[PDB]
């Protein structure tokens, strides 16, 4: 009928490689394919959630500046190495990994202590390299799950801990075409097919269902249309230690705060009955006791109390 | 390094200074981050003397513009080099060429 | 020269491919020039001028 | 300068870090004048501190 | 400059030509849906103040 | 706290006329802005069900570029007063209505049969004029039920006057995306939609109807 669409589904998944896939979906309506399409590579490329290395203390180091003996790259350089060392984390939120080598040759990710929870998807990442014989490195690596992209500058710390800048995301790349489905009896209906590039960390197909479970959740918005005072000031006046008459004549003035009284004049408090100039005096001292005068101005007082 | 040249980069590079150029021939016996170590050819040697060149690279050092000037090897364990061959880079090279 | 070196990659002659906008996956009307170009970072840096 | 196509007529882009220097007495004032700071010293210290 | 020109310009068989059209909102629907071209020569339903 | 994001929090609705509004929505995290007013524009212009105006048989033409005598304006003018008819059909998805009408006036939408079923959004609707004493008008309107806008050429009797058909009840929409900030975060989207409609629903009806059309694509892979 004129009000039934066909809801599409996830028909297949090609694994081309262990980096690359392909997502097919099946059958679209006249022109849900692009709609679907545009939204999906924004969600992807935009909010998928992954791990990555944000500290790297190593022993003999102090900052990045600087060089380590016997080894061929500086720490710059190490420290870029580990900024694209892709981490599956299987229970947690947060893990400390351990490297320990010696000898000359490559240090790569395949050193890297083993961790139960910790799966290394390239164990063939390259670190560093060791060039002499009595040459030994020795790192602990702080790796954690979030989304997006975080430098380092903008979230103390002792001296020998380096920041590494987050990359989160673990989607490298999205590419989608639309195509003709040969459905059973009809020939106005769509197929999509999503091409997906990233570093391994995650599946494809969990990657769509986020997706679309993003989606769905910021139309549910749509779907249902509709429409300080410093604290001084907020003591009472009893708090000061006022003679007998000076209470009086404020209590006669109907002043229950100091907010209350910081805002009288001294003219105003001079023309009051029973109020001398010794009092007015006395009372000018206390507040001045605690850095405060007469003659304050306040916007919204009382302070809705 | 540019990708779309002249092919004036690497004469540019060499006569600057900015880079660490052998003296003479051998083998590159010590390489580190920041020195160099080439044991030069037996042909190559003066009577009496014990046949090493020793190079020592300028790291993170300030400039007269507040700029970095920073040199890195080239050059792995064990390869030979010439008379005039490229063993560390200095800023804004790459593998002996002008890269701006 | 530069059009049999295209050829020899696998690239249009022109120089010139078709492009989507992001925003809204719509392909642009007209064929684009895409490319490499060299650039450089300059010593007049918005620290030093604020 | 940059340009900003966002932009109406009547209007121009001004960071904030340029700003909260240029109006700092103001600041001040409308600090003291709401409670949040009782003497000069604490409206300077909290502009210093850019709470 | 450049846009107000490109879409104020006419092409002589351009998609939609020759189709007339209730009023500006109509265009810009069929612009937009992909139905007709920017350049296509149309009649329109105008109404005008003075 | 990485399968959380930020929800609109106030959302602003400007009712410009009974068949115009805006609707304000903010905050949104950054670029989401533009995929929803895409996404929602997208399914409002070309897939929306509604009742239109497909064809039309009058007895004293025969095509297109014919004269009739006694009515002001041409053929083609009261195809477009046809096109612009806003309609609703409960019954079924194809009704037929006859127009018979003498004089001399304003022949507007109030003088066709009227039929349980159907209904006439705007009676005030003008069809023609007629101006000559003796004149009469009589013809045919046929009106069906489908999605979006179907050009006359694609579909390309004797007397049958093929009209535009414009299913979908949007008149038009728009949207745009402005900055906004939480106290912290100040790199947010803020989105703004204008739309107008033909007087068969409401504004916020259609974006309900659009939200939940494209809600209901995805029920597969939503977990």
């Amino acid at each position: 009928s004129v009000t039934e669409f066909l809801k599409p589904r996830l028909v297949d998944i090609e694994q081309v490689s262990s980096t690359h896939a392909k997502v097919t979906l099946e059958p679209l309506e006249r022109g849900f394919g692009h709609t679907l399409g545009n939204a999906l590579r924004r969600i992807l490329l935009s909010s998928m959630p992954g791990c990555a290395v944000t500290e790297v203390e190593i022993d003999g180091v102090l900052h990045e500046y600087s060089t380590k003996e016997g080894v061929q790259e500086d720490i710059l350089e190490i420290l870029l190495n580990l900024k694209g060392l892709a981490v599956r984390v299987q229970g947690k939120d947060e893990v400390i990994l351990t490297l320990n080598k010696s000898g000359i040759g490559p240090v790569t990710a395949a050193d890297i202590t083993h961790d139960g929870d910790v799966e290394i998807v390239k164990p063939q990442h390259v670190i560093c390299h060791l060039t002499d014989e009595n040459a030994s490195i020795s790192m602990r690596i702080k790796v954690q799950r979030g989304r997006g992209y975080v430098p380092a500058s903008t979230r103390e710390r002792p001296i020998g801990r380096l920041l590494v800048d987050a990359c989160y995301s673990p989607v490298e790349r999205i590419a989608y075409n639309v195509e003709a489905a040969r459905v059973e009896q009809r020939t106005d209906l769509d197929k999509l097919v999503i091409e997906m590039e990233t570093n391994g960390t995650i599946d494809p197909e969990e990657a769509i269902r986020r997706a679309a479970t993003i989606l769905a959740e910021q139309l549910e918005a749509f779907v249902d249309l509709r429409d300080e005072f410093d604290p001084i000031l907020l003591r009472p006046v009893d708090d000061l230690e006022l003679t007998v008459r000076s209470a009086n004549c404020l209590k006669a003035e109907a002043i229950h705060y100091i907010g209350d009284l910081v805002q009288r004049t001294e003219v105003e408090l001079l023309k009051t009955p029973n109020l001398g100039k010794k009092s007015l005096t006395e009372i000018k001292d206390v507040l001045a006791s605690r850095g405060l005068s007469l003659g304050m101005r306040l916007e919204n007082w009382p302070p809705a109390s | 390094k540019p990708l779309v040249g002249t092919g004036m980069e690497r004469a540019v590079a060499v006569d600057s200074g900015v880079t660490a150029v052998a003296k003479r021939g051998g083998v590159v016996q010590y390489v580190d981050a920041s020195r160099i170590v080439i044991k030069v050819n037996e042909d190559e040697m003066y009577p009496g003397e014990a046949g090493i060149d020793i190079y020592n690279l300028t790291k993170y050092t300030r400039s007269n513009q507040n700029t970095c000037i920073n040199q890195m090897p080239c050059v792995s364990l064990g390869e030979p080099v010439e008379r005039g061959d490229v063993l560390a880079d200095g800023p804004s090279t790459d593998l002996g060429e002008l890269a701006l | 020269e530069i059009k049999e070196l295209l050829k020899l990659g696998d690239l249009p002659t022109s120089g010139q491919i078709r492009l989507y906008d992001g925003r809204t996956g719509e392909q642009f009307e007209r064929p684009v020039t895409v490319g490499y170009m060299y650039m450089l970072k300059l010593n007049h840096l918005v620290d030093d001028k604020m | 300068i940059t340009v900003g196509p966002y932009l109406r007529l009547h209007q121009c882009g001004l960071p904030k870090k340029m700003a909260l220097e240029l109006f700092k007495p103001f600041i001040y004032g409308k600090l003291e004048l709401r409670g949040l700071a009782t003497t000069i010293k604490a409206a300077k210290k909290m502009v210093e501190r850019e709470e | 400059v450049l846009g107000l020109y490109y879409m104020t310009r006419d092409c002589v068989n351009a998609k939609g030509e020759g189709m007339v059209l209730t009023g500006p909102k109509e265009a810009e629907r069929l612009y937009r849906s992909g139905l007709a071209s920017l350049h296509a020569r149309v009649k329109v339903r105008i109404t005008e103040y003075e």
